[PDB]
RNA sequence: CAAACGUGCUACAAUGGCCAAUACAAACAGUCGCCAGCUUGUAAAAGUGAGCAAAUCUGUAAAGUUGGUCUCAGUUCGGAUUGAGGGCUGCAAUUCGUCCUCAUGAAGUCGGAAUCACUAGUAAUCGCGAAUCAGCUAUGUCGCGGUGAAUACGUUCUCG
């Protein structure tokens, strides 16, 4: 395993999804017990944009009345 | 200086309480004496000590670095100066914000009501 | 009843002399920072 | 102690400094007061037990407290309930005193400047003011209600101010 | 003084100190500038600094040179604590 | 400036400080700007002098990891008012710059009635980038990426 950037775990979530590839490519009746046990690949789980006027992603700063 | 210092700690500590000095002087301090400081160590000998009374001599001690500052306080208070004025209303010399924030001399906390509407 | 105090030795704690002073008897050579013939304050 | 000393020399200078060729007129040691002034036990405090045994200890001889001379007001004080300690020194004990006092009190004190300007009654008696509880090389570590001094005075036989100034320079206090 | 301008002095109201400093050090002249430092040539006379309403008369004693001359110079009025 | 509302940073700490070594990012910016390395300077920062009209080079990741280390104090956590000595910037550092060194180490133990953000890299957060200039306690503002949750029974009540 050679990664480039990210973090440790996104670095493990990376060699995660090439050694399932890597097996499923390997052998065709892996993909069965992927379906099996329904760990697959990415669940598209990234940093969201961050909007202006908001302190964090989902934070407004707080409503006064 | 001389006083008793609190035991069950180490020697960079224990140069602490003493006032004037910190902590990286303290550091120095200590390793000119060379007393090598181990674990929670407090009394070896004596030796240690004159050399620790010689080098603080060397540099100035709490009770002259009072009376000192309280000499350049009020030299710096008896001329023409703003600072002077501004120490002794009791308020904050450097420049900070004046407003509504500087209660660590204007009083621990008293208020006054401001004028009422409606 | 008056406590019995007797002299304690006192010769070499920072300086090489010292007078024969009597305190408590309960212990004996007994060691001070600073004695008054090598006070910086007293001469100097 | 010192009193071999004090007649082995300091006598016979004594005599030669001030022209009056007599051994006995110059200026000598009487007697040492040592005062508490204790004005915090009004309640249930130490109530000098703490000062007691270390002035017994730092003078083997029983120290006796004083009553109110008169009635304060502003407390319940009203001629009694014994304050204070008094204890008279005289013999070997001038030179035990001064000695520690004078070699083991001053040097030991947290900062030491000296004060000599006038503290005498006009007749040549010098009173010393103790500022904290440790000065003394022995000391019972319990902790009295206040931290405090001691009363001291030294005693001359000259109501002069000079000549009793001349013997305690001549004893070496600091000025 | 660093040498690099880190207490520095105009030096034009200077010119004028010299020009007083030999004329038996007479006490009226017109002098005003925050931006001056005070040295000990200056001291024995006096100064119309501007606070910002009049050119109040101030006259810096002798027992230091080290701060500027601005901060001499009170322009802001007391309080006078007003609780409505 | 006698005060109160706020909107926030940072503390009330052993779900840590301190001492050292040690990784893991991206995006953006950069020719009197990024400044490499070196002489250093306690360090600030000065100086010497490469490279970069830039996927070559410069912007050094931080939390994290290995060893200690302090053992429940209003402390070694925390720091601001306060004094001196210096540094940069800009012709200018008193009001009215910021940085370093020594000191200064108070108050503050989870904050009252009430209240705000959010269904996943989301809050919690951890360091960085940039419009702003010569510089700027902006503890801001537009973003980058690092670790990483908990909960969702149903709309009686509560609000829109």
């Amino acid at each position: 395993v050679v990664v480039k950037g990210g973090g440790f775990t996104g670095q493990a979530g990376a060699i995660r999804l090439g050694i399932v590839r890597a097996l499923l490519q390997f052998n065709p009746e892996l993909k069965k017990i992927l379906k099996s046990k329904k760990l697959t690949t990415r669940d598209k789980r990234v940093k969201e944009r961050k909007k202006f006027g908001l302190y964090g992603a989902r934070r407004a700063p707080q409503f006064t009345k | 200086l001389g006083i008793d210092i609190p035991n069950q700690k180490r020697i960079e500590i224990a140069l602490t309480y003493i006032f004037g000095i910190g902590l990286s002087r303290s550091q120095a301090i200590l390793k000119q004496a060379n007393i090598n400081p181990d674990k929670r160590v407090k009394d070896l000998t004596e030796e240690e000590f004159v050399a620790i009374r010689n080098v603080a001599s060397a540099y100035k001690i709490e009770g002259d670095l009072r009376r000192e500052i309280a000499l350049n306080i009020k030299h710096l208070s008896e001329i023409g100066a703003w600072r002077g004025l501004r120490h002794r209303k009791n308020l904050p010399v450097r420049g900070q914000r004046t407003r509504t924030n500087a209660r660590t001399r204007k009083g621990p906390r008293k208020t006054v009501a401001n004028k009422k509407i409606e | 009843f008056h406590f019995p105090s007797q002299s304690v030795s006192f010769k070499c704690a920072s300086c090489s002399n010292s007078f024969t002073i009597e305190s408590t008897l309960k212990q004996k050579e007994i060691t001070i920072d600073i004695c008054g013939k090598c006070h910086p304050f007293y001469i100097g | 102690n010192l009193k071999a000393h004090y007649q082995k020399t300091i006598a016979k200078e004594l005599q030669k400094s001030f022209a009056f060729s007599s051994i006995m007129q110059v200026p000598r040691l009487e007697k040492i007061v040592i005062n508490m002034g204790v004005g915090d036990a009004i309640r249930d405090s130490k109530f000098l037990e703490s000062a007691l045994n270390e002035l017994h200890l730092i003078s083997g001889q029983k120290p006796v407290a004083t009553k109110a001379k008169n009635a304060i007001s502003t407390y319940k004080l009203r001629a009694g309930q014994l304050i204070g300690c008094k204890v008279t020194l005289r013999g070997e004990r001038m030179w035990a005193f001064l000695e520690k006092l004078i070699y083991v009190a001053l040097p030991r004190v947290r900062d030491f400047r000296g004060l000599s300007l006038k503290s005498f009654d006009g007749r040549g008696n010098y009173t010393i003011g103790i500022k904290e509880q440790i000065i003394f090389p022995e000391i019972v570590y319990d902790d009295i209600k206040r931290i405090r001094g001691f009363d001291v005075t030294l005693v001359t036989s000259t109501n002069k101010d000079s000549e009793a100034l001349a013997l305690l320079r001549a004893l070496n206090l600091p000025l | 003084r660093s040498a690099k301008k880190g207490a520095f002095v105009d030096a034009h109201l200077l010119k004028k100190v010299i020009d007083m400093n030999k004329q038996e050090k007479k006490r009226p002249i017109k002098t005003w500038s925050r931006r001056s430092t005070i040295f000990p040539e200056f001291v024995g006379n006096t100064f119309a600094v501007h606070n910002g309403k009049t050119f109040i008369n101030v006259y810096v004693t002798d027992d230091m040179v080290g701060h500027k001359l601005g901060e001499f110079s009170p322009t802001r009025n007391f309080k006078q604590h007003t609780a409505n």
